[PDB]
């Protein structure tokens, strides 16, 4: 029975800061960005590679059922929505501020 | 026993079963539509061809006609740890073949030369005399 | 003093390894041909003391040379066929009210038209009975339902397509471990491991949505799901014990023949002998009902034991998923099973007909660049099976881990190839290598 | 352009039966699951379901049962694919963005989406 | 003389031609449509399969690279009961096969591990000392 | 070095580099429509068919895994007329080989009977002793 | 055709021919033993 | 070169009618037969 949850409510981070997100969860974890208006887009698969084409300061790691997400040097571009997947289960989306 | 009953026991009792272990290196296809028959072809091919690599390299050796040979090319220690009958009397061969696996390479290429292209050196030397 | 490597030869070494499987038979059928060796009664299998060997069940690639090789066959088999193409000219049609059963209304047309006499210049009035399923309207008369799509063909009904048992042998230098664990997972070690050269034949046969005349799980029924969690996988199921199936095609079927070119012959289909009646299947339901208690006990494994469990009707896409389908008795035949799920599971007279339906156009496999017409068979058809288990699906997003309910899924003949294929994998037998000694070499 | 092609936006009265549709571009459609999500307005996904374009087989969540279908198609010349969801009746809380999305691997790997569409009832 | 000019005479003599008899077994086909052409291809391997059993064989027998062995193996005197000059001197070799047919698959077992199989297991002695 | 390196040099310095030659008779092939793939098995046939040729003759001549052997078959002077160590120390094999191209069959012949078979037939004398 | 007339085979299978270049002319064929025979 | 080599004191048996060398003989040109029409065009025009 997959289960998950994250911590990242929203965030008010200034431009330039890393940030990060994280969630855990039972099985393998997909990490997406949206933003309104717009469909989800691929940033981090099974818990560990970037999806191509996907900006260098996009980063992760994993420990078991632990999952981390940041951004280097956050930019004003990179603000969205984001998500954590596991199969047809995702946790609601949470987002960047300022 | 049977072919590969030896991977049930250490390697030096390994030893007993050698020659059974050759047999079935061309065996099977000895009695005899682009369907299969192509497959069939292929596989012949196949085994031939593996079963030349390994007499190629056993005649550079000079161990050739032999399942048992005795190289004259001493190994670095540090391929392995273990005292030598700590080795031959407690594991499958295959056991032992994962822990050399990385070292293979160096040994054949030292069994071409420190030794037998020596040895052929020092044998056209008495050949002389 | 110190130690020296030195060569040895034929010790057991196994590296996983793929070569091209060796066909070979017992003792004309599309099959085998009769061109795959035949071979020795022999089967000395070889047990392995001490060993262990992982196998990894839908890794293994012969079964993926199973999948095309069988093609590669059934294609050779239908090279030499005569084309059908003059069967395009439309088609005057109606129902037929001869003797109809009432739920068989409508499934048969009688039709006529137009085509080619063998000679160049003359042409006749041709007649056949016809499925409704194998035609559409041409305009809202017929038309095959593949003339827009690559030609029908079909000669040669002479080779059958009843299964033979089919085995495969390694190359020499090569050999098939396998695994003997009542209890095998689909992956990882097994310590059951023994080896042959070779493998016991395996049938060709198919289905859409059950296992038929598979081997039996030889303790209990158990379930190759992959990684369970993922719901968009295939859920093997293998019973432990055979359910036999009986089928019919109760219709006395006749035979009529065509010159459609020089030396070529059409067959068509005769008047039928007698009252329609739809084909249908007899299976034991008290068998059934047992059978399907002994697997919601195996799907439990994975779930707390107090969970729902449910069957369903099929959640449809295409007929030859939407129904069990089967070439039994050399004709292919499709039936609704849904009602074989109708029940749900919870905590704590004797037989059952499935109605079917027969369609003579045959679209292979998930090719779309082929198709056949399937000729006539003469007489009532009937059909004896055991039944050795389950393609099952799961639906996505069930949630507090209850509810969780099935279908019968899947349909890629891959499958199907696996549901033998996972009990072995293929090695190579690497007889080279070397080992310390305190042996030095011999003065010359 | 492997890019989905994405049906534009619709509105119905209540228990409307509607359909919405996206087509298959530049990969091999075989090779891939297709999967439908949906949200809310100011809501996270929801999966609707799969479909194994190969054999048209749909895959949907016990709550959404008997009321929404899933269909493929394709070209004659089998150069282009297409889906449609099928939605039997309508009730406000079925408003939502609707998209079309590949399954890239088993991981669920979505990295393809339709813009999607806008229903409402 | 030519290739089997030994079948007129006995099996002492036929001694004198056997390099050339070994001549042609890989021999003919050394210069060179699915007709024809598919069947020279399994007339090629073929050859190559049975020369390559042949020498399998002698290099588990330890008679590698030899017309003329010296095994270490008894037989069973059961099998011929003639005075040995009187075999040797009397008969083509093949007519001395058909006596023989019925016990060599006795013998090649007993080549490969009753000399050969325990020779190795002494040499390996041997190579300890 | 590598591959044929010693053509660059007298056939004494060519003796180093005889074991690397030896690798690539089988090689190439070791690892993988009508078209090509029917290319590709008549290559495969043809190295190994060559392969074995060579190997039979070394067999003969009792040479065998060796690729430096002591035949006992004197020459006739004849065939060239150069001091011995001229002839090693000033030329590529293959230019020798050219001179003596139009003898090799002479050679072979002798190599079988002149000292083989006549060994053989020692060989067998002292196998009586 | 009836009791005008058709080619004997129109009812059996069809006639074929091209390539009237080629010579049936009988030509000697040898036959070689395979290596080892 | 026909070398022909006799075999000085030997006799063999030979069966007419159990060779089946006749027997590839007899599929062997079949096999060429068919091959050279292959290529060849059809006729069926001439059923007129
Ligand atoms: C089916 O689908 C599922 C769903 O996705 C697939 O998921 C996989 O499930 C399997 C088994 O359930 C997992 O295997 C196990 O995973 C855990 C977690 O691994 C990670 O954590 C490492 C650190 O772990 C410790 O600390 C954490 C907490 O912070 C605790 O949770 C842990 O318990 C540990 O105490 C971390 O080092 C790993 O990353 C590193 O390694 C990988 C290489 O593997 C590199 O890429 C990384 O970069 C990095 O260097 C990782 O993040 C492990 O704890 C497990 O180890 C135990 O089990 C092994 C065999 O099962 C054994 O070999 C180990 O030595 C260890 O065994 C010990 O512990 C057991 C109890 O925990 C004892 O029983 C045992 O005797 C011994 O004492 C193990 O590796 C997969 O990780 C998981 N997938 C992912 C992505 O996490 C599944 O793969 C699918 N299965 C099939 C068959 O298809
Ligand atoms: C699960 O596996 C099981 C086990 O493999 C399968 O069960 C078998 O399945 C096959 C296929 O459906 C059944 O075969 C069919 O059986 C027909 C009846 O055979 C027996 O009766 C006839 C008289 O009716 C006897 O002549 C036969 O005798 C032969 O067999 C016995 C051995 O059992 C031998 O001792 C005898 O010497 C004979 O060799 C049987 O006793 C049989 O008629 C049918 O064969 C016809 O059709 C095939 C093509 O499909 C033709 O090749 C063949 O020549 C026959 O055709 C003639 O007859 C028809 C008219 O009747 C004419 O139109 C033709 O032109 C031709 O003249 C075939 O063998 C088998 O019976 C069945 N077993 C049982 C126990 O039911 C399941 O299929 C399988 N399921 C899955 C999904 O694969
Ligand atoms: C799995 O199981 C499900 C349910 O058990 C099967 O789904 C049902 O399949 C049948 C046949 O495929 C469907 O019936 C067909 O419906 C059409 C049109 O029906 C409409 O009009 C009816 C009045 O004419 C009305 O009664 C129907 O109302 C039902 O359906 C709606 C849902 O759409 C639902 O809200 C209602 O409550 C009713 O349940 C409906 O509005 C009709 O044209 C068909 O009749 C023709 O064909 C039949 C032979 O099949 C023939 O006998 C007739 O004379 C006529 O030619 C036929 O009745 C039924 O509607 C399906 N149920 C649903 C909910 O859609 C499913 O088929 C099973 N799987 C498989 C693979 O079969
Ligand atoms: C299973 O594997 C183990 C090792 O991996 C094998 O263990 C061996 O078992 C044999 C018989 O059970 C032991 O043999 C006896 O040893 C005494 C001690 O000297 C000897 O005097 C006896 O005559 C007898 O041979 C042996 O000690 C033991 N351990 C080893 C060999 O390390 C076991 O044989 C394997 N089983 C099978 C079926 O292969
Ligand atoms: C035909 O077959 C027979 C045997 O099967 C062969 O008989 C042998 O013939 C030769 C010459 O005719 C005999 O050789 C002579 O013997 C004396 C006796 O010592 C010897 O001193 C001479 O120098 C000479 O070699 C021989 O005795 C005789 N019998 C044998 C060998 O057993 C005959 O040679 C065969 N013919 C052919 C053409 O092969
Ligand atoms: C090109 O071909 C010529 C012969 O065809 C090779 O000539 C040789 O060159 C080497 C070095 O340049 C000479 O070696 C030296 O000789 C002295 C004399 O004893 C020795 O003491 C040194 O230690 C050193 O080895 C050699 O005399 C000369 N001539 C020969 C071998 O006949 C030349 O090597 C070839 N070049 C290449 C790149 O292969
Ligand atoms: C088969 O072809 C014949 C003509 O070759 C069709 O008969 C014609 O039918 C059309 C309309 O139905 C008339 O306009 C013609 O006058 C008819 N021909 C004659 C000679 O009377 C016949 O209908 C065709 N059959 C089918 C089933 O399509
Ligand atoms: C399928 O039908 C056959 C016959 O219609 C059944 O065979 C019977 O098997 C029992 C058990 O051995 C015999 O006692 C009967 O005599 C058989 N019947 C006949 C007519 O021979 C078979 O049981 C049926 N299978 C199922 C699952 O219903
Ligand atoms: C499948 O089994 C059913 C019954 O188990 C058979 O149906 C019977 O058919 C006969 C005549 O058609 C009737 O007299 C009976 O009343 C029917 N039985 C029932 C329970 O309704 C049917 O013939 C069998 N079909 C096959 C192919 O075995
Ligand atoms: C299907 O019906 C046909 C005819 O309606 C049956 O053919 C009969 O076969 C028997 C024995 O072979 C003959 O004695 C009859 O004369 C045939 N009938 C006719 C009209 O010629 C056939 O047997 C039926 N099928 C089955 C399976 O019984
Ligand atoms: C269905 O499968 C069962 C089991 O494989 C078959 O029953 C076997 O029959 C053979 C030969 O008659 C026996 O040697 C086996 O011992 C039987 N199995 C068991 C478990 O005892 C049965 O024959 C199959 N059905 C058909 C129609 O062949
Ligand atoms: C072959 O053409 C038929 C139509 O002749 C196509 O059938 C369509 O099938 C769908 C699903 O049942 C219906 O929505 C259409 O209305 C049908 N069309 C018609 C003409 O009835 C089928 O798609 C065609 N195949 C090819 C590959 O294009
Ligand atoms: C052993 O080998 C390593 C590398 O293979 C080398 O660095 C080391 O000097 C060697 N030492 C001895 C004693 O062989
Ligand atoms: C061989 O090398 C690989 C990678 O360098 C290492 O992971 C492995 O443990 C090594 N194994 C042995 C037996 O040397
Ligand atoms: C044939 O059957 C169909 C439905 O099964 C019906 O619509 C049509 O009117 C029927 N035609 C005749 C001539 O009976
Ligand atoms: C000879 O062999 C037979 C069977 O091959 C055996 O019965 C007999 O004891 C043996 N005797 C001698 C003396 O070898
Ligand atoms: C070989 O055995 C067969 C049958 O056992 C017998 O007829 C024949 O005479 C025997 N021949 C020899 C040479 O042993
Ligand atoms: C050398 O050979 C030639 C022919 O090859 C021969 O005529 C001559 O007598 C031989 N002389 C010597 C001394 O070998
Ligand atoms: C070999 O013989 C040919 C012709 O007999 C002659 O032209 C050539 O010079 C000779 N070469 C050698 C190296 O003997």
């Amino acid at each position: 029975d997959i289960q998950m949850t994250q911590s990242p409510s929203s965030l008010s981070a200034s431009v330039g800061d890393t940030v990060t997100i994280t969630c855990q969860a039972n099985g393998y974890l997909n990490w997406y960005q949206q933003r309104r208006g717009k469909a989800p887009k691929l940033l981090i698969y099974d818990g560990s590679k970037l999806e191509r084409g996907v900006p260098s300061r996009f980063s992760g790691r994993r420990w078991g059922q632990e999952y981390n997400l940041t951004i280097n040097n956050l930019q004003p571009e990179d603000i969205a929505t984001y998500f954590c997947q596991v199969y047809e289960f995702v946790v609601p989306g949470t987002r960047l501020d300022l | 026993l049977g072919f590969l009953g030896a991977a049930g026991s250490t390697m030096g009792a390994a030893s007993m079963t050698l020659t059974v272990q050759a047999r079935n290196l061309l065996s099977g296809i000895v009695q005899q539509l682009t369907v299969w028959g192509i497959k069939q072809l292929q596989a012949r091919v196949l085994a031939v061809e593996r079963y030349l690599r390994d007499q190629q390299l056993l005649g550079i050796w000079g161990c050739s006609g032999k399942l048992i040979c005795c190289t004259n090319v001493p190994w670095n220690s540090s391929w392995s740890n273990r005292n030598l009958s700590e080795i031959w009397d407690n594991m499958t061969w295959l056991q032992w073949d994962k822990e050399i696996s990385n070292y293979t390479q160096i040994i054949y290429g030292l069994l071409e030369e420190s030794q037998n292209q020596q040895e052929k050196n020092e044998q056209d030397l008495l050949a002389l005399d | 003093e110190n130690l020296w490597v030195t060569v040895y030869y034929g010790v057991p070494v196994w590296k996983d390894a793929e070569t091209t499987l060796f066909c070979a038979s017992d003792a004309h059928n599309v099959w085998a041909t009769h061109a795959c060796v035949p071979t020795d009664p022999n089967p000395q299998e070889i047990h392995l003391e001490n060993v262990t060997e992982e196998f990894n069940m839908w890794k293994n690639n012969m079964v993926e040379q199973m999948h095309t090789d069988i093609i590669s066959l059934w294609d050779q088999s239908l090279k030499p066929c005569v084309k059908l193409t003059p069967l395009c000219v439309t088609l005057q049609c109606t129902n037929v009210t001869n003797n109809i059963t009432d739920d068989m209304r409508g499934e048969l047309k009688n039709c006529s038209f137009n085509m080619t006499t063998e000679l160049r210049d003359k042409k006749q009035k041709v007649y056949s009975l016809f499925y409704r399923l194998d035609v559409v309207q041409i305009n809202e008369e017929y038309r095959l339902i593949n003339c827009n799509t690559s030609a029908i063909t079909q000669a040669c009904p002479k080779v059958s397509f009843e299964p033979i048992p089919i085995h495969y042998c390694a190359p020499a230098g090569f050999a098939i471990l396998k695994c003997k664990d009542k209890k095998f997972n689909g992956t990882g070690p097994c310590p059951s491991v023994s080896t042959v050269q070779c493998t016991h034949g395996i049938k060709p046969v198919v289905s859409t949505q059950l296992l038929l005349n598979g081997s039996l799980a030889e303790e209990e029924v158990m379930i190759r799901s992959e990684n369970i969690t993922n719901n968009a996988k295939n859920i093997l199921v293998q019973f432990n014990t055979p359910v036999q199936i009986n089928c019919t095609r109760p219709n006395n079927n006749t035979r009529k023949s065509i010159r459609i070119g020089p030396g070529q012959a059409f067959y068509a289909t005769g008047d039928i002998i007698g009252d329609i009646r739809q084909a249908h299947c007899n299976v034991s339901k008290a068998t059934w009902n047992e059978t399907l208690g002994k697997v919601v006990k195996q799907l439990r494994k994975h779930f707390g034991n107090n969970t729902i469990i449910r069957f369903a009707n099929s959640s449809g896409g295409d007929l030859e998923v939407t129904t069990h389908s089967f070439n039994c008795g050399g004709e292919f035949f499709y039936c609704n099973t849904s009602g074989l799920f109708n029940s749900t599971w919870i905590s704590n007279n004797d037989s059952i007909t499935l109605p079917c339906r027969i369609k003579q156009i045959i679209n292979m496999w998930q090719r779309i660049g082929q198709a056949m017409y399937a000729p006539p068979i003469q007489g009532v058809i009937r059909c004896v099976s055991n039944i050795t288990g389950l393609i099952l699906t799961r639906d996505g997003g069930s949630t507090n881990s209850t509810t969780e309910t099935f279908r019968p899924g899947g349909g890629d003949m891959r499958d199907n190839w696996r549901s033998e294929l996972y009990k072995y994998k293929v090695v190579k037998i690497e007889p080279l290598g070397v080992a310390p000694t305190r042996c030095k070499r011999r003065v010359v | 352009q492997v890019q989905l092609l994405q049906s534009g936006a619709a509105v119905t009265k209540p228990g409307a039966s509607v359909r919405v549709s996206c087509e298959a571009s530049g990969y091999n459609i075989r090779d891939y699951f297709i999967h439908w999500w949906r949200q809310a307005p100011g809501q996270g996904l929801q999966w609707v379901g799969w479909i194994n374009p190969k054999t048209g087989q749909p895959n949907n969540p016990r709550q959404f049962q008997g009321r929404v279908s899933l269909t493929r198609h394709a070209s004659w010349d089998f150069d282009t694919y297409s889906f449609y969801m099928d939605l039997k009746a309508l009730r406000s809380d079925d408003t939502a963005v609707y998209f079309c999305a590949r399954q890239r691997s088993d991981y669920w790997d979505f990295d393809v989406w339709g813009s999607g569409t806008q229903v409402t009832v």
